[PDB]
RNA sequence: UUGUUGAUUUUGUGGGUGGUGGUGCA
């Protein structure tokens, strides 16, 4: 299609192909919505190729892509208003990721990154996260937003709120955390779970639409690893790191107490204790103004 | 461990004026300034630009250099102490004209424009702001003492006088009092221009100092002594 | 009943003071039922009406009021009604410095785990409270810990030893705002909110570092915000511009089940 | 506001 | 001894007047000035705001007349905005009337040097780094940078190493002219400083720090 | 497409260069 309608062949081919930067993106998202568990390897081959083609198309028709991308943002929000999580699918996660691929994430203002970050933050808070599918969707959402701020390292409060509720969800309350608002008390992990076997922390997207204990643990560990990365990158720089980690530290202490073998919180707790020790906690000095002439 | 004041916002310090005699300040007197005008239009007599005219006047053109005054006032007025509002400049022209320099003024840095200001000031006896709210440069009646603060220490720059540390003298001097410095903008001459007013003369360095350098040298010590930064 | 008590019930009674026990019980209600947790907020309006009319004192009002402020308050729909009452209560001329300091500290303690809309709500509120009570302005800025260029070397050493031994004295579990020792603490949350992802929220957070020239901020201009407003605002951008693309290239967007832009998310 | 080494405007 | 670029061991205070606005134009060659030549520079299309070499003159005057220069512990370098680097012999004594300074500069730029009977003013090859001492600390004057005490700063630095300060004689612009060579930028005074004043302030600290007197 | 001419230009897409430059040397 691109060859048959290159800019040189005829007038208006530039205007057309810009729309095919938009149409290709929709096709990319549509393919992700389609089932591909049968031929994941083939889907991987075709998918990355299409994204590469869109990257070249975006380089010359970035304007048309942004219009389509934002229109998709307007569409998901409207679908979220009436359907809530049912509107959200794998492709919505894929759209958020491809935006990160093609658009400058580390910007104070951006036409497409900013609405995506706001829209995703709305999911991280508004969505009930009352099912392992829903928790799995949130975990992928946390990973995507973390990659957006991989250089900027800005603070997302919704990431803290999402972490706190999910951590308490898998321990259900302990009667010590009434400030955290849970939406499902039936997802508590059983005590008999080993927490010593080597469990892959990767969450397939095709299993998401289909959606036992092991799957819950893998989702937890992925959420645990994202939490550790957030502590290691963004939270440490913030002046209030000690406070930001207190609710998590108490949650992490509960994880160790209930599951002594389960090592990840002890690791995170050790790094947290390590970082708190260096971090110099000062009474802030912020009203220091420059004398005037 | 202390609660912060009611209002921390920095406010511009009151602009010091001759009427106010209580506040501590560092006064600098640029004595023996060579500022003269003559109709050719009235032009500030200059050492290099005009040579024959000053010969016709009979004045030794060696002492016909206002650029020294221009630089000294430039180095002075741009000093942080002015920006802190703790300095007032007085200019005593060789003819006997006393000029008060409001700390708010800003002389043009270009010498040619500076000459235009001086001829404007000398003939109109005053210079008004662009916004027309205050008279930045005003000629005032002699003697100098009446304008100076009631309690003030007077000193001149004397190369023959003992060499001192400008910082040290300012701390041992009392607080409510003010310090007045008489600097000779003359290219050369005897350091007796301010003898009748001053009480004691000091030298600042073993080696000879330019008037602009000495003026800049003195103010830096005061800023160090008074923590003006 | 509590919603209409202040308007359609109290004025029609001969001795409305008799409602004090019911409102006091309503104001002190603590239940494990989540939906019953909002009862004290509604009862506060009627309780204040009784105190205002007959000059009644509820025992330990501001201790109980400090207790009520909680994460659920920022999310419930009656937050606007509550804050309107807060502006009346916290306009009193006799409130102690430790009193207001605890409320600011706990609200800042909450804004960390709050939505931006709630953050947009609180940040003007803390500005107004601090401006009302300049003694609490120490919380934003403690001068003794400044490193001044002219400070002598022994002062530098004393600051360093004082620096090392400092500990935050604010108590989160203490229910008495005059005992929380908040006035001796400081607001690190607002400085962390300075790095908020949303630029406008960060700008509102950057205001504290700027001088407090403004006398006060209109609360009505900041209460009504939410996720939809931010999304709706971006849905209608008056100006449209080419986006800045990534020069970096990732071979695969997602992880497998070369370069992966989402490790941990299988494809 | 003029700052530093600025010269006054010339008309 | 008179300090020179060849000698690198000795401690000294190096000052570089970066972005110096010195340029010669013939209608005969004459130094361009903001006031003397306006219509000509308007025809060039360059703004007369950045046509002001007297800052280099004033800064060079205060630097040259400072006690440190008399004490033989200071050398001056000037980096013209066009890219011309000039070495200033400490022994020189420039004219103080701006008109005679301009005539000297056109002589310096066109003959590439000045000899009066060593070369008083000599144009040297860039970069600056080769000319500067082997062990030397580099700083610029930056208003946004933290305010530091020049006396305390010089005291805390070592003895064998030398100090470079990069001062902007330019009228307006970003303080990045010497970012490539410098390792850190420091603030001298809490308030905005003119180039001459900052140069006057800095040599004060070295004189106090080294007891030059 | 040209001031009557005929593929020299015109439209769209990509696209490099200071260059009838000056000046000092052998």
């Amino acid at each position: 299609i691109i060859k048959a309608y290159q800019p040189k062949l005829a007038e208006g081919n530039k205007e057309k192909l810009g729309k095919f930067t938009a149409v290709l993106l929709r096709h990319i998202i549509f393919l992700s919505n389609q089932n591909y568990l049968k031929n994941v390897q083939s889907f991987k081959r075709t998918q990355n190729a299409l994204i590469s083609i869109l990257k070249s198309l975006s380089e010359k028709y970035n304007r048309e892509l942004s219009e389509e991308c934002r229109d998709y943002i307007n569409e998901m929000q409207a679908r979220y208003k009436k359907n809530h999580f049912d509107a959200l699918s794998n492709g919505d996660l894929v759209f958020f990721s491809i935006i990160g691929i093609l658009f400058s994430t580390s910007d104070q203002y951006h036409l497409v990154i900013t609405p995506a970050l706001i829209l995703m933050s709305q999911f991280l808070e508004q969505i009930k996260f009352n099912s392992l599918k829903r928790i799995a969707f949130g975990a992928v959402l946390v990973r995507i937003v973390s990659q957006y701020q991989r250089i900027s390292k800005r603070y997302i409060p919704e990431v803290v709120y999402f972490f706190q509720k999910i951590l308490l969800t898998f321990i259900v309350k302990p009667l010590d955390f009434e400030n955290i608002r849970l939406d499902s008390y039936e997802l508590g992990l059983p005590l008999d779970v080993d927490f010593t076997k080597k469990r892959s922390t990767i969450i397939p997207l095709h299993t998401l639409s289909t959606m036992p204990v092991d799957q819950c643990v893998s989702v937890l560990l992925n959420v645990m690893e994202s939490l550790d990365a957030t502590i290691s990158t963004v939270w440490k720089s913030l002046p209030a790191f000690n406070e930001i980690i207190l609710p998590i530290q108490q949650l992490l202490s509960a994880y160790t107490s209930k599951y002594s073998d389960f090592e990840k919180p002890r690791n995170i707790l050790n790094k947290v204790e390590k970082l708190t020790k260096f971090t110099e906690h000062i009474p802030l000095a912020l009203q220091n103004h420059k004398p005037v002439s | 461990q202390k609660a912060l004041p009611a209002s921390l916002v920095p406010q511009a310090p009151p602009v010091l004026t001759s009427k106010d005699k209580i506040t501590k300040r560092m006064i600098v007197v640029l004595a023996m300034a060579s500022l003269e005008t003559h109709k050719i239009k009235y032009v500030l007599l200059n050492c290099d630009d005009h040579q024959g005219l000053l010969k016709k006047m009979g004045r030794d053109i060696s002492e016909a250099r206002p650029d020294i005054t221009h630089q000294c006032l430039l180095t002075l007025l741009d000093s942080p102490i002015n920006k802190a509002g703790k300095l007032q400049v007085y200019i005593q022209t060789s003819r006997g004209i006393l000029i008060e320099v409001n700390p708010t003024v800003r002389i043009p840095r270009t010498f040619k424009r500076f000459s235009g200001l001086m001829v404007q000031l000398l003939h109109k006896l005053s210079i008004r702001s662009v916004n027309s709210e205050e008279k930045l440069l005003k000629v005032i009646k002699n003697p100098i003492t009446d304008h100076l603060p009631t309690k003030c220490r007077k000193v001149t720059l004397s190369f023959d006088a003992p060499v001192i540390r400008v910082q040290d003298y300012i701390e041992k001097l009392d607080d409510d009092e003010s310090i007045c410095v008489f600097v000779g903008a003359m290219a050369r001459g005897k350091d007796n221009f301010a003898d009748e007013y001053v009480d004691e003369k000091v030298g600042l360095s073993n080696y000879p100092l330019s008037a602009s350098v000495a003026c800049s040298k003195f103010c830096h010590g005061a800023e160090d002594a008074w923590n003006i930064l | 009943i509590l919603l209409i008590l202040h308007k359609r019930i109290i004025p029609h009674f001969h001795t409305p003071t008799k409602l004090m026990d019911f409102l006091t019980d309503s104001y002190n209600l603590q239940s494990s039922n989540k939906n019953a947790g909002v009862v004290p907020i509604l009862a506060l309006n009627g309780l204040f009406e009784l105190m205002k009319r007959f000059n009644l004192e509820y025992p330990n009002f501001y201790m109980k009021l400090y207790q009520i402020i909680n994460p659920d308050l920022m999310h419930v729909k009656y937050r606007a009604r509550f804050f309107r009452l807060m502006d009346v209560f916290l306009s009193s001329t006799h409130l102690s410095a430790h009193l207001v300091a605890s409320f600011i500290k706990k609200l800042a303690r909450l804004t960390l785990e709050s939505p931006p809309s709630a953050i947009v709500t609180v940040i003007p509120f803390i500005y107004n409270l601090i401006r009302k009570h300049p003694n609490c302005m120490i919380m934003l800025h403690n001068p003794a810990f400044i490193s001044n260029p002219f400070q002598t070397p022994d002062q530098v050493a004393n600051l360093k030893t004082l620096k090392e031994n400092y500990v935050d004295p604010f108590d989160v579990h203490e229910s008495d705002p005059e005992l929380t020792h908040a006035l001796d603490s400081s607001l690190w949350e607002l400085a962390s909110l300075m790095e908020h992802y949303h630029p406008n929220v960060a700008t509102l957070a950057k205001i504290f570092a700027q001088p407090f020239k403004k006398l006060s901020y209109n609360m009505e201009d900041f209460l009504d915000w939410n996720y939809d407003s931010l999304l709706n605002a971006e849905s209608s951008r008056k100006l449209k511009t080419l986006p800045t693309l990534e020069f970096e290239a990732f071979t695969n967007v997602f992880d497998n089940e070369g370069n992966v832009y989402l490790p941990g998310v299988a494809w | 506001r003029f700052k530093g080494d600025d010269d006054i405007p010339y008309k």
